[PDB]
């Protein structure tokens, strides 16, 4: 999601990418 | 204490040479050769020097003129 | 003290000059009395006394005997410290080659005598003899002969024919040749025959020997006759606990050297056969090479230890050698560290310091102050007082701590804000209390992170901490003007809950005299925090001369915003607090406060902001419960429709109708659509869920749900996390990367089953590994970036260059992704400023474009701005203050002396953490705004239907509005349909033209910076003109160029087995696409020019960074690029002494041939060269930095054979030598010395 400390593996393609806490 | 040094950066441009001139002044003060030009509210030589700078009464040229005068005073000490 | 340092080859006489005695034994100590055995590796006679001012025997034992030489033990009596300085030597029986000059990649000995390495090594091993000084015989002075050739060779000529074997032969080869002779001939040879091999061996060898002779070092010194030894105390044998001893393995290596040399001398005196003495010479060579640099040979094992032994080069080079681990970075006294805590009550310019830490730290100042105030008789008594911890010393610590700042640092130091100065505040406990607003600058969580503290001792350090490193002085980031003190999570929430309006609460719509009445209302519980109210408020405006005026009015607001208005300083307008106060706007508030009222108020503003944010976030009682998460009932209906569709597609695929891959892709698409549906359903259910009644039946508003506030305010979270707490959670992939065929249908609110968790584990592992390893890779990138460009400072204010770069709003073929105001702000103009029709000059050529001028240009709206850049700077060996710009934490122009390259590297490095080492998985033009079609660089033709169709590939399409600016730019392919052309007007959203259309995240920056070409590069033609094809099919089908006013002797050999793009009957400009694929930046520079390649690099890295949403100014990449192109290859020597193919740094040839151009003599032409960062880092004159970085062995060998002298300009080498930095304060001092 947000507040980048671990990445978000799960998303629709094209989103920048989280970078989630 | 002095929270912001912005005014000392204002009176002396080049916010570095402020550090050098104030270190020269605080060396004149700590090593007991001189005394403050502004009332000491129990501040160390650092903040006292910075307060001298803020009031626009101490920079490189004033200290250098004082040193060049003390040189001739010691030359007059030749007797 | 001293000046520049010199390095060269060591004469054996010089080796003996350093040396006081020759070690002749492998013994170290006596084994019962641990006194040193004379004369060995540990010797008192050669090196010095074991104990201070004492002979080894003890006859001349008293301390008055200074400088006397004893005569029973031959010991000189001095401090034992000289046992760490004095050197010794060993006289080698047979000559020995220096492995550093033999195994250096461009073998110095081998390349010197124009001889391959394999032959030299075969000669050193006594596999084959070699001739020397044949006079008039059949063979030249250097050749190889086997033993059966050497047998009947000497029978032909016993004299006039000298032929030896081994290291003596190499030394005779180096001594026989005097390089003037072999240079004068190479002159003619390299003059006549072209033969690229000839010029290559020429340039290399001729430069080698000419720079060789210039210094004075002789080639024979590549062969070691005498061997210098390291002082004993540098490789000690000090006793350890339990009677065992500890020693450096150096001692073992020197021991073997001495043993084998003495055995060789004994075999010489014993008249041993040739096989044995040759074996011994080879073994001695092996031992010496293992001592100098272990690793290029059999890697001698240790004694009873399986690991290899640390040699001298092993002591020097590496990340753990004395360069990386000692000289660049060192452990420091007067320092500490601890876990950190919050301490919210602190003002910004201070931190909580434990008592015991401050006591142990400030010990010397405590002693001095105690004995100065007479509270302690002497210094011993003061130490006794603090060891007793008497109650009086705490007030003395208060005295010494008041105006004495301390420095705080976190472990992952990325940018300069990783270290910050605070004022100590004595705290009971053992934890450091760090101001919360600085945590964002530190990236410091409170999850166990520890921080370190340092004490500035000297007055200069204290003033540098208070004036430069102070927390108050550093609020704006250096990478971008955005503040770094922005409220983070709890305070943002507090202010969001404060400033907000519900549809109804206590006392809605009433009236109050002002904010004080609002506080009285709220604190007494009569009025709610959020309620639509009108209140009289007094706002202030500096107006019409700078004189402050004030106006009051009746404003529509809420009670919370009225209460908050009391904190807002004088000059700000009330409009700033009348919105909902998201984090994004809570930052702009402080930004405007600093831009208007200055630093002094902005600091106390931020302090009060944090205070009230924490206070009201506590008062709010915000929380999170199991019911705070919405679960739409539509969720299961969407799931049901989805699975009905999956059984339909299973019907169709089962009866062989839809293909496998197509059906799989369709399942993927419908599952993504269902995920979007569930997300939108839950979001509409949660976002405006609130249904409420106010003097009426029903209305709805923005929800007051806790997690929704935490998400919208920007305090903690984003849309995705809230979606995943509530709805079905997307779809993952297998280790191959293939996306799953059944997305998860669970949320953490529900309970997942085994399969879903097992599949999510894959992505969890992938991402966590990416973080853990990408952080180290990013630190590596930061190190390379600092090393390439750190020696850059503000040497002089100006240089006078008028060169600059054009700036326009960036458009990648869609809409504008960054405005021109972001790219031009804070930079000095590079030219006159005119309207499109030259109405009059608005701005001059040297006005710093600050906010006023940015707005003024915004009024005129001209969008092609020539601005000064760092790469175009005329300054030699530095940067002018005007071409850089003004950016800093402070808003004024850059000061004369600030080190800008290091700041650039750190600014690029900080976003490196936010990047990712491995990526997650991955018809026509539709104009967005209303404007006018402008076709640029396009050939057009009217087809049968009348629609303008495009016959050129380089077609560009601009949207020119009624002002004259360009907001929309697109690239139209060849063979497109245009219902319009150049000159008409279109509506917004109107389709202007149609045509048929038919893996690494973070290292995408490293490969770009390294100037590494793509795996499959495109090609660019050389010169403008019409092109065509030629000779057939042998690896390459030739491309014939054609210029306009002359012939093209140029002809390129392009392999035909790669598809081309250039039109065989159309004109193409120099740098036009002759094929596709990514391109190599060096060729981009070689064809288009400098500004083109720097623009390419900055734009590409800006795209890569902007995708992750990190703001970085173009200046830092500008300065990196200027340091990348520093080298350039000469083309024509002219009247200069340069070589035709020599690569020299641009500034040096620049000043030299510019003085020759001011002279009458013809100058020398050059061609700019692009060197990668890890390669341009080696193109640094002062080699000490090059050896601090890149591989130390070859660097030292090269700079030593060149006799390279080093005046230690720049910073890193001054850091090595340990004196003032020529950048910061010291610059003034240094400016006094360099001019002197
Ligand atoms: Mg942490
Ligand atoms: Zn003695
Ligand atoms: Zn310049």
């Amino acid at each position: 999601g947000g507040a980048g400390h671990v990445p978000e593996y799960f998303v629709g393609i094209g989103t920048p990418i989280s970078f989630y806490g | 204490a002095r929270v912001t040094v912005q005014d000392a950066v204002e009176k002396i441009g080049n916010r570095f040479d402020l550090v050098l001139v104030a270190a020269r002044r605080a060396r004149q003060m700590q090593v007991g050769g001189k005394d403050p030009l502004v009332p000491e509210e129990n501040d160390k030589t650092t903040v006292i020097a910075l307060r001298e700078i803020e009031e626009g009464l101490i920079n490189n040229q004033i200290l250098d003129v004082r040193e060049r005068q003390e040189q001739q005073e010691q030359e007059a000490a030749e007797l | 003290e001293f000046d520049a340092i010199k390095i060269a080859l060591a004469s054996p006489d010089m080796i003996r000059s350093w040396s006081f005695g020759e070690v002749k034994k492998p013994e170290t100590i006596n084994y019962r009395t641990f006194k040193p055995e004379r004369d060995g590796l540990f010797c008192a006679r050669i090196f010095g006394p074991v104990k201070d001012y004492e002979c080894l025997c003890g006859k001349y034992k008293r301390l008055k005997h200074r400088g006397v030489i004893c005569e029973k033990c031959g010991v000189e009596v001095t401090q034992t410290k000289v046992r760490r300085e004095r050197m010794g030597h060993i006289e080698l029986a047979s000559p020995t080659a220096h492995i550093w000059f033999l195994k250096s990649l461009p073998s110095r000995i081998g390349l010197l005598l124009d001889m391959p390495l394999r032959d030299i090594e075969r000669v050193l091993y006594f596999e084959s003899y070699v001739v020397i000084e044949g006079g008039m015989t059949n063979l030249e002075r250097q050749q190889i002969l086997t033993e059966e050739q050497y047998l009947d060779a000497l029978e032909e000529f016993g004299d006039e024919f000298d032929a030896k074997m081994g290291a003596e032969a190499i030394q005779a080869l180096l001594k026989s040749m005097d390089l003037e002779q072999e240079c004068e001939q190479l002159r003619e040879e390299l003059n006549e025959t072209n033969s690229e091999t000839k010029r290559k061996k020429l340039t290399k060898r001729i430069k080698l020997l000419e720079a060789f002779v210039q210094s004075g070092n002789k080639p024979e010194w590549m062969i070691l006759t005498v061997l210098p030894v390291l002082p004993p105390d540098l490789r000690p044998l000090v006793p350890l606990d339990g009677g065992r001893f500890a020693t450096s393995d150096l001692n073992d290596l020197y021991r073997r050297v001495i043993n084998r040399n003495n055995r060789l001398k004994r075999l010489l005196d014993l008249a041993a056969p040739d096989i044995i003495v040759r074996n011994e010479k080879r073994m001695l060579q092996e031992a010496v090479d293992a001592l100098l640099d272990n690793g290029r040979r059999g890697r001698a094992i240790t004694g009873s230890n399986k690991r290899p032994l640390k040699s001298l080069a092993d002591m020097i080079k590496g990340k753990q050698g004395r360069f990386r681990q000692n000289l660049l970075g060192k452990r420091v006294d007067y320092s500490g560290r601890s876990v950190i805590t919050v301490g919210p009550y602190l003002r910004l310019h201070q931190c909580g310091l434990p008592k015991k830490m401050a006591l142990e730290l400030f010990k010397p100042f405590i002693y001095g102050k105690l004995e100065l105030r007479g509270l302690a008789t002497t210094i011993k008594a003061a130490k006794k007082m603090v060891e007793r911890e008497e109650a009086v010393v705490w007030d003395i610590l208060d005295e010494v701590i008041r105006e004495h700042p301390v420095l705080l640092n976190r472990a992952p130091t990325l940018h300069r804000l990783g270290i910050q100065a605070f004022e100590p505040v004595l705290i009971e406990g053992k934890a450091i209390q760090l101001h919360p607003l600085v945590c964002a600058a530190y990236n410091a969580d409170f999850d166990g992170d520890q921080m370190a503290v340092h004490v500035p001792l000297t007055l200069e350090a204290q003033l540098e901490a208070r004036a430069l490193m102070m927390s108050t002085n550093n609020i704006l980031s250096p990478a971008n003007g955005e503040p770094i003190i922005v409220p983070s999570q709890d305070v943002v929430l507090g202010l969001y809950y404060m400033t907000r309006d519900c549809v109804n609460a206590k006392g809605e719509g009433m009236v109050l005299t002002g904010p004080k009445e609002a506080e009285r209302l709220y604190r007494s519980g009569l009025a709610s925090l959020h309620a639509r109210v009108k209140v009289r408020i007094t706002e202030y405006e500096k107006d019409a001369n700078g004189e402050l005026v004030a106006k009051t009015s009746l404003k529509d607001t809420t009670v919370g915003r009225a209460i908050l208005w009391m904190i807002v300083p004088k000059g700000l307008p009330y409009s700033i607090v009348n919105q909902a106060l998201g984090k994004k706007a809570i930052s702009k508030m402080l930004n405007t406060c600093y831009r208007i009222l200055g630093l002094k108020p902005t600091v106390i503003f931020a302090d009060q902001i944090m205070y009230t944010g924490f206070a009201y976030a506590a008062r709010s009682g915000a929380s999170v419960g199991i019911d705070d998460m919405v679960i739409p009932e539509k969720k299961h209906e969407i799931i049901s429709e989805a699975e009905a569709e999956v059984a339909e597609i299973q019907e169709q695929f089962q009866s062989g109708l839809v293909t496998a891959g197509e059906r799989y892709n369709k399942v993927i698409d419908i599952w993504a659509a269902a995920n979007d549906r569930v997300s939108k359903a839950m979001m509409d259910n949660l976002q405006t869920e609130t249904v409420i009644n106010r003097d009426g039946q029903e209305e709805k508003q923005v929800s007051f749900n806790s997690i929704y506030m935490m998400a919208d305010s920007g305090a903690r979270g984003s849309a995705a996390q809230i979606r995943q707490l509530a709805g079905m959670r997307g779809l993952m992939a297998k280790p191959d990367g293939s996306i799953i065929e059944t997305p998860i249908t669970a949320n953490f609110r529900e309970g997942l089953n085994v399969l879903q968790y097992f599949i999510s584990t894959h992505g969890a592992r992938k991402g966590l590994a990416d973080t853990a390893l990408k952080t180290a890779n990013s630190g590596y990138l930061t190190r390379r970036l600092v090393d390439v460009a750190q020696d850059l400072v503000v040497t002089e204010d100006d240089c006078g260059t008028h060169e600059g770069i054009m700036m326009t709003p960036v458009i990648e073929g869609g809409d504008v992704k960054e405005p021109l105001r972001d790219r031009v702000l804070g930079r000095v103009t590079a030219e006159d400023v005119l309207k499109p029709g030259t109405a009059d000059i608005l701005v001059p050529r040297n006005t710093l474009l600050h906010e006023q001028w940015c707005d003024l240009l915004e009024e005129n709206s001209v969008d092609a701005v020539k601005v000064r850049s760092v790469v175009s700077c005329d300054t030699d060996f530095g940067v002018c203050a005007h071409c850089y710009g003004r950016d800093l934490a402070r808003g004024h122009i850059i000061n004369k002396g600030e080190a800008i390259g290091v700041i650039a590297a750190q600014s690029i490095g900080e976003p490196g953490t936010q990047l990712t080492m491995r990526t997650f998985h991955i018809s026509s033009i539709q104009v967005k705004n209303k404007g006018s079609i402008k076709l640029s660089n396009v050939k057009s033709v009217v087809n049968s239907s009348g629609k303008l169709v495009i016959t050129s590939r380089n077609t560009e399409l601009k949207l020119i509005d009624e002002f004259g600016r360009t907001k929309e730019s697109y690239k139209v392919p060849y063979g497109a349909v245009l219902a319009k052309g150049d000159g008409e007007q279109v509506a917004g959203g109107e389709t202007v033209a149609n045509w048929d259309p038919h893996t690494g995240g973070l290292p995408r920056v490293a490969d770009l910076f390294e100037a590494r070409r793509p795996k499959e590069p495109a090609i660019l033609a050389e010169i403008s003109g019409i092109v065509s094809f030629g000779k057939e099919t042998k690896g390459k089908r030739r491309l014939v160029i054609t210029p306009v006013d002359g012939s093209d002797p140029y002809e390129e050999m392009i392999p035909k087995w790669r598809q081309l793009n250039v039109f065989e009957g159309e004109r193409v400009e120099r740098g036009d696409v002759i094929s596709d694929g990514p391109e190599a930046p060096h060729d981009i520079l070689r064809l288009r020019g400098v500004h083109a390649v720097t623009r390419y690099i900055v734009n590409e890295v800006q795209d890569v960074y902007r995708l992750q949403g990190v703001k970085i100014n173009d200046k830092h990449i500008e300065v990196i690029v200027r340091q990348m192109l520093r080298k350039a290859t000469i083309v024509n020597a002219g009247s200069s002494d340069f070589l035709e193919g020599e690569q020299v740094e641009y500034s040096r040839v620049k000043i030299a041939n510019r003085e020759l151009e001011a002279n009458g003599k013809v100058g020398a032409t050059y061609s700019r060269d692009l060197l990668g960062i890890t390669k341009a880092s080696l193109a640094t004159e002062s080699f000490i930095s090059a050896a601090s970085f890149q591989e130390t062995t070859r660097v030292l060998t090269e700079a030593a054979v060149a006799g390279k002298r080093d005046e230690l300009r720049g910073l890193k080498e001054n850091v090595i030598v340990g004196r003032l930095i020529p950048a910061g304060t010291g610059y003034a001092y240094h400016q006094d010395r360099m001019r002197r």
